[PDB]
């Protein structure tokens, strides 16, 4: 299983970062994607192929890859962003499958 | 692409269950189909789906025996069916889709979810 | 079905001397942004007979439709061309407003497939049908450099439908150079239209269902 931190905290406007890490098999070999879920609503795709943004996504979001880990950058934090974030990838094991990270709650003071 | 799936079900333990996903604005035969589960307060758990590299459905390791998938290609509904229900099966189940000509990194449209509860 | 592919921009068609004046049509015209595509294929009159020629790379052009009103009150003739066979039919087609031969992927095997129901909704009281080797043969080969030119003549005055065709290599850029069956169809012909083939695939999030796209295509017309 790919690891994630449980929670991150900041005031509006500062920097924060989210980190997703694990085996070379999960992160290293393949592309990564990121999802946001609001409480009580279906998930939404945020970024794909490490860096691309689909239409309508604001500029405040960016993505990066770091060997067998990857990170999310948030700018301009606004109080609406009380949500979970999950990384997801294929698994390249012979038990080949998709894998979701443990999720992180973002809290803002 | 637009998706609508059948509403919630309440049953007693040991029952089976079947849910439907209706795809519109597009034709089912172009789309790969996947099912994903969320228990209360937990992270997402993938249950299985079609793999472009095999041309076949693939099942999640913990479920292999319990789950079945079928289509009505005459009414472009996908179906998923589950045996041997138990109380820890209570969750919200989502329908999601992705590219089919290549292994995609994403699932873009998601259904509104449906909640299955089983008690007493 | 037949989602309304249409384009705002239109221009007075340029024309060139055939070595008479022939009008030059652009079917799919690339933007300077490379972004938008212009789908437009007019209906045209049929004064006695028509000369048709085009130079082509990629099978974008697949056949023609002929009739008078082009709707269920009258017979009409349809010609369409697979990779392996032509089929010629007379049926009382109900053409939709912007016909094209849609082609799409069929995941359960490694095939592309095309469906006729994107050009008409129904047929009835149909009569004549015929099958043969294709007309739109590729040239047996040339190494690019406008690797082919194809020319056709259609004539109907005698109470028969007559095709003529030729295939040739060519060299000159963008201009006309100085260098098959007889069918006993009983029909009244007064207008005609060419039909293209367009393809669709799902590959990027958030794109519209009207993903239909094709390369550039052009052709020339002139009346007998």
């Amino acid at each position: 299983v790919v690891t994630q931190p449980p929670s991150v905290s900041a005031a509006p406007g500062q920097k924060v970062t989210i980190s997703c890490s694990g085996s070379s098999s999960n992160i290293g070999n393949n592309y990564v994607s990121w999802y946001q879920q609001l409480p009580g609503t279906a998930p939404k795709l945020l970024i794909y192929d490490n860096n691309k943004r689909p239409s309508g996504i604001p500029d405040r979001f960016s993505g990066s890859k770091s060997g067998t880990s990857a990170t999310l950058g948030i700018t301009g934090l606004q109080t609406g962003d009380e949500a979970d974030y999950y990384c997801g990838t294929w698994d390249s094991s012979l038990s080949a499958h998709w894998v979701f990270g443990g999720g992180t709650k973002l809290t803002v003071l | 692409v637009q998706l609508v799936q059948s509403g919630a079900e309440v049953k007693k333990p040991g029952a089976s269950v079947k849910v439907s996903c209706k795809v519109s604005g597009y034709t089912l035969t172009e789309l790969s189909m996947h099912w994903v589960r969320q228990a209360p307060g937990k992270g997402l758990e993938w249950m299985g789906g079609f793999d472009p590299e095999d041309g076949e459905t693939i099942y999640a390791q913990k479920f292999q025996g319990r789950v079945t998938m079928t289509e009505d290609t005459s009414t472009d509904t996908a179906y998923m069916e589950l045996s041997s229900l138990r109380s820890e099966d209570t969750a919200v189940y989502y329908c999601a889709t992705g590219p089919a000509v290549r292994r995609g990194s994403w699932f873009d449209p998601w259904g509104q979810g449906t909640l299955v509860t089983v008690s007493s | 079905q037949c989602v309304n592919l249409t384009t705002r921009t239109q221009l007075p068609p340029a024309y060139t001397n055939s070595f008479s004046n022939v009008t030059w049509f652009h079917a799919i015209h690339v933007s300077g942004t490379n972004g938008t595509k212009r789908f437009d294929n007019p209906v045209l009159p049929f004064n006695d007979g028509v000369y048709f020629a085009s130079t082509e790379k990629s099978n974008i052009i697949r056949g023609w439709i002929f009739g008078t009103t082009l709707d269920s009150k009258t017979q009409s003739l349809l010609i369409v061309n697979n990779a392996t066979n032509v089929v010629i039919k007379v049926c009382e087609f109900q053409f939709c407003n912007d016909p094209f031969l849609g082609v799409y992927y069929h995941k359960n095997n490694k095939s592309w497939m095309e469906s006729e129901f994107r050009v008409y909704s129904s047929a009835n009281n149909c009569t004549f049908e015929y099958v043969s080797q294709p007309f739109l043969m590729d040239l047996e080969g040339k190494q690019g450099n406008f690797k082919n030119l194809r020319e056709f003549v259609f004539k109907n005055i005698d109470g028969y439908f007559k095709i003529y065709s030729k295939h040739t290599p060519i060299n000159l850029v963008r201009d006309l150079p100085q260098g098959l069956v007889d069918l006993p169809i009983g029909i009244n012909i007064t207008r005609f239209q060419t039909l293209l083939a367009l393809h669709r695939s799902y590959l990027t999030p958030g794109d519209s269902s009207s993903g239909w796209t094709a390369g550039a295509a052009a052709y020339y017309v002139g009346y007998l």
